């Protein structure tokens, strides 16, 4: 039982160590997507304002 | 002379009255010697983009026709010289004395004018020459983040053309002038400058000169292509050119789109790289090889400008950041890098030895992020990685590359430790150059691999003398 | 022949002043003799007023001067049609670019015309076997229908359309037409010699207006090839194959001219006339009562964004869609076809049969659940999944690999010889996988093979 | 010289009409006498037509009236240079703001000029020895290089700046310039007094473009400081330091000016001249044959996004980064430079020697290993670590303390006198620790000393 | 999400037994709903107390721009001149701002952020500040406020927040579950939520509900990946009670019988406070979740659990 418990907790270290490394990989991918959308949103918003102003003049 | 007068000017863009008989895209000269480009011919006026400093140009300033379509000087007068996009010398070694000129804008070779790429352009870099081989007339994108080894691939490729009768053109667009000065000094030390033309439009230079720089370098390469010779052009980089063209387009109030770029931003690069080609026997058989650069942000190959240039070129060499900052240089990403020409751009020996080398390493890196059978592939993989590592400014002859790759792939370094593989390679080639020179010379002359049994004995003969850690 | 004078030159746009009463119509070809020699053809677009016509140039406008003479031809750009175009290579103006002498063609048809009438139209309700497993199973093409190959940069559009030329057009009774629109000139040179060796060239008319060319040429070059295909359809009653690589470049070239025409931009900087221009081109590409056109069009997706106006508006003009995806390409899954995003109008029991339909939707149900579990699988792997999902994931990964296939055109890259899989074998293979008949076999056995028998054979030496 | 009339006043923009054939050049300073005393300076930006010049104001436009006389100075904003600038505080126009009397310089140079010519430039990278162990070893500065300074509030940013001024002046004889781009007036007052107390005031000229000044003033203030730095390079051959805090506020000012002039914005709302403006500033900071200007630049990163156009364009010019960490300052490790996060382009066998690179990488590998084991040590304990790791942990703790250093400027804080440590001594000291020569010495011996000999000398006293 | 259904229920509950007068302003909304409300007010007898004004989404922008002022002027009379309490119902006030946005560019005005007019705040304030109680009379104003794209950061609803003493913040995610009225229990706010007005017990129970629901939201993203059984016994009990509290916050409306398929319920305040107090104390932990869903009092939840 004690040896099986040692194997259980060791297996949980590895599995949750991988899940931590996988989470950091995904967190970077999401941060790239966010900053892609943030930059695209500001580019579009300001372009529509300037386009609207040029239509009057 | 036929004169005009500036009526409005701002941000290097002028409106000129007069110049009645001026052509569209004509070279113009202002009072103070600064050059200009007649972009738009309007009903009563002319739109002029200033191709230089504009702090002495104003309303009332006069400008004259040259009678010439936008052009640059070309030929052997530019060899070993540093110039701007107009062909004016920056090195301070006197003027460019030449009678030959070629236009900035020029049509690409037609459908019947070309031939399929079948001649090697050896970079001298093991990772590239084996896995992503470049041919004469090919367009191969070099793409990757800031400080991932892009310029070093181009300079080492240029250095490797010494004694190969290939003219080189290094076009610097939007780079620091420090680095271009360093590049020309590196070429001087390796005796690569005397067959190389350096076109430079630095980051302090106004945007229209960054815009024109690749086309000026292309024209200089084209001269040699259409006369039967072979040339290599490097655009370092097209991200600076694209951004410079966006500035010009936004100053002209042209409608912006994706990432604020104009609708003809793909056409900016597509007409540039179409002019790089391999001509037919009827047209002299010459070629122009293109190595355009794109600098990604955070490794994002799916962005607008990167996907434009991937859509133009004949494959690409992606440089991985994580590999580059963990010992692996050059940091070639085997998974997404590819050469469309492939085996046709390699000699017979290199093709046979490194036939499946890219997919074997792609499989290795997949298995690394994860038994006895797969354990042997990991051990073989680590050793092949050490062979493809290479110091900067040290090109390797193709006969030496194929021997080095032959040894590691057939298992002559499995009993040797991983840390000794780089030294094993270096000492094996010293043994091969000094003693067994006939095996190397067979590859040089024919292009084919030597006798299998004779080469295996020569490697095993060296292994007796070698001593591991 | 009525004369005119150049007033303005603005990139690919040229304004020309004509005398009162002699004003050229919209879409009329106008020739201008250059000061450097040669002729520049120009196409009338807008009537500005004061007898001035704003036009779009079909070639470079560098070297032009204000006041030069312009000659109205009295009609649109007109190009050769019929048997004389077969085995020949053309440009936007219908001039030969193959250096095989003159094209002795009787008639010259105008590249601009209205779409066919409603009563002329003919619906495509019959499967066209490609021999490619993902297409034939999940999103099959229709005979005389409209097919679209969507994809980002370097995902495999040209490799796919070349494979469809190899599989479909070689053993085709009728005629063929290829249109190079804004792509690599090298690939046109490759495809010419590729078709010349195989002998398919003699029943193929080719037209090229590639990425080297100015935007006016890239805008109208598809209409040149289309007019030749329309003649074979209507006049000769032929079964025509129309290949276009890449139709996005026609829309892209439209945005370039639209900027210097002075029109106000729409969403993402595109021309306001994006949908109308696309419809006026696309609606002519269709089957009629007299004859059929089976069109296969490569469609570029800017920055891998399918919601971009260009590919988004293209979806309306298609019976079947092959949606290529970079993620599958980077995994080694070729062809990189998204099995859920790719759709077809003829995937129904009436056309493909009950078994085909049931197996197709069964595959998509497995893959849909696998797609839903990706966020969990990315973090925790397959350890916390239920016994039911573990089986679904295991079958999904095998399905995903059996959907891949080695191509005849991709022999040069991979090294594996290409495979042609019949529809019956494709339906049988994925049926057996759904029934758990090959649960014992490892995953790599399903990767890059033809039939399910080849997967059984591959598993032995593995 | 040229004289004009104010026709419009619209916020910080002023349109001035001049007489025909006698207009100011672009970037020329134009002085306007205020009705209620004083002088407004404006900078010529655009030539609109009808002899009208649009100008960007360097101070407030309130109180101005249409029709007032505006005098063209005939050149750009010209500012004093040489030893008269040392120990003084300036504005964008080169006028003293310290109330410390007259500035008797011999020459005044224009702030607008081209970058150095190709023939003038240095052709190889050379280290600039700061005398600071952590910087010189792990992230060395290059002559003519640009360094990104990162760090929170109260971590030793101002103390590090003052020490670099002191060390370069003491050992290399190179003077300094501080350019406060968007300086907070409270903090400018503090920095002036802090530099007086440390004594580095006499080696530095200060230029503030304060937060409450117009966008034109904050845009050009870096060029004023740059021009003062250029004199000492070009005339006296010095390796000069140029501090710019904050470089983002220079870009921000350009965007604000661009909006006032009515230009179409670029991506993420930035000015279309983003790269041009940054490049024209940055390229002037370089190594010539006569001397160099090395620049330490504080950089704000919008939304913590390094792909944003402002930092992305700035990072194109950077040669190194000095990353200050708060956790090191809390431990007492000053200077609090992060030895793993700080990087340099010139850390290689080409620029520095083979030994320097070997030792620097060895230090990094040891400190990285110690950083990875922090979670394992905290929970499991030291007995969990292998015999190899125990030694690595011991050496890493010694290495981390030997990276600290007593500063000449920080004698008040630490108590001990300051130390300048040469590169050769730094390389030798960390080499000997990695080889295991000083394993038996206590950890306090390595803390707050200069050379490795001073650590051995400290060990007997403990 | 449920603005019109909510305001119609507030008319049914508050305006039915109201001693004073009322005004309804239909501003840029569905004409069907104006006909529905008119005939509903005619049947109940509330029409005699109520002045109605309509300028609906069929109308041009100018009509939608000024129709709220027409209704407001009638309400202002009943406040100032006559000595009687007024209820002012507006559905939907956003349409005033949108109507101004439609005409803005044609009036010659350069656009502001998110396609809106530059005079958004000034035009809103000059209308909104008239809608108020004074020393002369009392106006209880209830205004439906459209949130475009479910985006509360949008300039129109963002600017509107300054003009309110209480806010009922509807969210789609609650409506997507079937929780009606889909009221955000955290983001909804009131100036009179304090011990001085509602008493010490009311404030403590209300705050207790918010802390339990806040903790449930913090655990939702953790539970979704890592699972339910990895939590502590305290957190498992918090999750169980939060879901029951969230369902007891739902309620069947008198005006929404055709959508709910059951009779509407009125619940007194002292009864409401008692119900949620007993759930926090743990007296209904053995009742299933569906028992708390769509009921009036806590007694009805005990009766509903027997059916399940
Ligand atoms: N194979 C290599 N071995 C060692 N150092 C290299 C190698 N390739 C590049 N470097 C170095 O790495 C740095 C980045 O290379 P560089 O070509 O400048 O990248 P980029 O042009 O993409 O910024 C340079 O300092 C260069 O000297
Ligand atoms: N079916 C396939 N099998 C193997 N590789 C492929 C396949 N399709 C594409 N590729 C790879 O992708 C590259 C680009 O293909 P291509 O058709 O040119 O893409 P696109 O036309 O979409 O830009 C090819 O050179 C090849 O390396
Ligand atoms: N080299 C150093 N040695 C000892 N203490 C230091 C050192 N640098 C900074 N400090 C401590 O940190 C405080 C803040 O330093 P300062 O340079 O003003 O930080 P910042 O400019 O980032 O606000 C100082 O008052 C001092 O006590
Ligand atoms: N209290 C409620 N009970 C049951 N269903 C509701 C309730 N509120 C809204 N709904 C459902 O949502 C629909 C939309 O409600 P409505 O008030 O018209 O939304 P809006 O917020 O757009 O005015 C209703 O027709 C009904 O089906
Ligand atoms: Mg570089
Ligand atoms: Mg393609
Ligand atoms: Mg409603």
């Amino acid at each position: 039982l004690l040896d099986a418990k040692a194997s259980e907790f060791g297996a949980r270290m590895t599995a949750m160590g991988n899940a931590t490394d996988n989470a950091t990989e995904m967190l970077e991918t999401l941060t790239l997507q966010f900053n892609r959308a943030r930059q695209a949103a500001i580019t579009q918003e300001i372009a529509e304002i300037v386009a609207g102003a040029n239509a009057l003049r | 002379v036929e004169v005009g007068t500036v009526i409005q000017v701002g941000d290097g863009i002028a409106r000129v009255h007069g110049l009645e008989k001026v052509m569209a895209g004509e070279l113009l000269e202002f009072e103070n010697g600064v050059m200009g480009m007649a972009q738009n011919l309007e009903e009563d006026n002319v739109g002029v983009v200033i191709l230089g400093p504009y702090t002495e140009i104003r309303e009332g300033t006069q400008v004259k026709r040259t009678g010439r379509i936008m052009e640059v000087p070309v030929g052997e007068a530019l060899l070993g010289r540093v110039v701007n996009p107009l062909g004016q010398p920056l090195d301070g070694r006197g003027p460019i004395e030449t009678a030959e000129y070629r236009p900035i804008e020029s049509p690409a070779p037609g459908v019947m004018d070309r031939k399929s790429v079948h001649e090697p352009l050896q970079t001298g870099i093991k990772a590239i020459d084996s896995m992503i081989p470049i041919g004469r007339g090919q367009r191969e994108l070099i793409i990757g983040d800031r400080q991932t080894g892009k310029t070093t691939i181009a300079i080492d490729t240029i250095i490797n053309q010494k004694g190969q009768d290939v003219i080189c053109i290094y076009v610097a667009i939007g780079q620091k002038q420090s680095t271009v000065a360093g590049v020309v000094e590196t070429l001087r030390q390796h005796d690569a400058l005397d067959y190389t033309i350096v076109v430079t439009a630095s980051a302090s230079e106004p945007a229209p000169l960054l815009y024109l720089a690749p086309y000026a370098g292309c024209a200089m390469g084209e001269y040699f292509m259409y006369k039967g010779k072979h040339a290599l052009v490097v655009y370092d980089d097209l991200s600076k050119q694209a951004a410079a063209y966006r500035e010009l387009s936004l100053l002209l109030r042209r409608p912006p789109g994706r990432e604020a770029y104009p609708g003809d931003v793909f056409y900016l690069h597509s007409r540039l790289l179409e002019r790089a080609a391999k001509l037919s026997d009827e047209k002299g058989g010459g070629s122009l090889t293109a190595l355009p650069f794109i600098e990604t942000q955070a490794g994002d190959v799916s962005a607008y400008i990167p996907t434009n240039v991937i859509s133009i070129t004949d494959g690409q060499i992606f440089l991985e950041s994580d590999l580059f900052y963990s010992g692996v240089r050059p940091a070639v990403n085997v998974g997404i890098s590819v050469s469309r020409v492939g085996g046709a751009a390699q000699i017979k020996a290199m093709k046979k030895v490194a036939g499946t080398l890219r997919l074997d390493l792609a499989q290795y890196r997949e298995l690394q992020a994860f038994d006895k059978a797969t354990q042997a592939k990991l051990n073989r993989g680590e050793r092949t990685v050490e062979i493809l590592k290479q110091d900067e400014h040290k090109p390797m002859p193709v006969e030496e590359q194929v021997i080095s790759i032959y040894a590691v792939t057939n298992g002559f370094m499995d009993d040797i430790p991983v840390e000794d593989v780089r030294r094993f390679e270096e000492e094996l080639l010293s043994f091969m150059r000094a003693n067994k020179d006939s095996l190397l010379d067979h590859i040089r002359q024919t292009g084919e691999l030597p006798d299998t049994k004779e080469l295996d004995a020569a490697i095993e003969e060296f292994k007796k003398g070698f001593t591991p850690s | 022949m009525n004369k005119g004078r150049i007033i303005q030159v603005m990139g690919p746009v040229v304004d020309i002043q004509f005398e009162s009463g002699q004003l050229p119509d919209i879409y009329n070809a106008i020739t201008i003799e250059r000061p450097q020699g040669g002729t520049l053809t120009v196409e009338a677009a807008v009537h500005l007023g004061d007898n001035v016509v704003r036009c779009v140039a079909m070639a470079s406008t560098d070297g032009l001067v204000r006041g030069l003479e312009a000659v109205d031809t009295g009609a649109p750009i007109s190009v050769p049609v019929g048997k004389a175009t077969l085995g020949r290579v053309f440009n936007v103006l219908g001039e030969p670019i193959d250096e095989q002498g003159e094209v002795n063609a009787e008639e010259r048809h105008p590249i601009h015309r209205p779409a066919p009438e409603f009563e002329e139209l003919s619906t495509a309700d019959e499967i066209l076997e490609t021999g490619i497993k993902v297409i034939d199973l999940l999103a099959p093409y229709a005979k005389g229908g409209k097919i679209g190959l969507f994809g980002g940069a370097g995902v495999g559009k040209t490799v796919l359309i070349q494979e469809l030329i190899n599989n479909v057009a070689q053993e085709h009774g009728g005629l063929s037409v290829f249109a190079g629109v804004g792509e690599r000139t090298r690939e046109g040179n490759d495809l010419y010699h590729e078709m010349k060796d195989s002998g398919v060239i003699s029943k193929t008319s080719m037209v090229f207006g590639q990425m080297n060319e100015p935007p006016g040429a890239r805008l109208r070059v598809a209409l040149t090839g289309l007019t030749m295909a329309e003649y074979f359809r209507d006049r000769e009653g032929q079964d025509v194959l129309l290949f276009i690589d890449n139709i996005f470049r026609f829309t892209q070239a439209g945005s370039e001219v639209s900027a210097l025409l002075g029109r106000m931009p729409s969403a993402v900087g595109y021309q306001p006339t994006l949908a109308t221009e696309m419809g006026q081109l696309q609606e002519r590409i269709t089957s009629t009562k007299k004859g059929s056109i089976t069109s296969i069009q490569a469609i570029y997706v800017p920055a891998d964004d399918y919601t971009d106006p260009a590919p988004a508006t293209t979806f309306a003009h298609l019976d079947a869609t092959t949606n290529l995806e970079r993620k599958l390409a980077e995994m080694g899954i070729y062809p990189a076809v998204d099995p859920l995003a790719s759709t077809s109008r003829i995937l129904s029991p009436a056309v493909v049969g009950e078994e085909h339909y049931r197996v197709a939707r069964g595959v998509q149900q497995v893959l849909q659940r696998y797609n839903d579990l990706q966020d969990i699988i990315a973090i925790l792997g397959m350890d916390e999944l239920s016994d039911e999902d573990k089986l679904i994931v295991a079958r999904a990964r095998k399905i995903q690999r059996f959907l891949s296939q080695p191509f005849h055109v991709a022999e040069q890259f991979t090294g594996m010889p290409g495979k042609y899989v019949p529809v019956k074998e494709t339906v049988r293979g994925f049926k057996e996988i759904l029934e758990g008949k090959h649960d014992n076999l490892p995953e790599e056995a399903f990767y890059m093979v033809g039939t399910i028998d080849e997967a059984v054979e591959k598993a032995k030496k593995l």
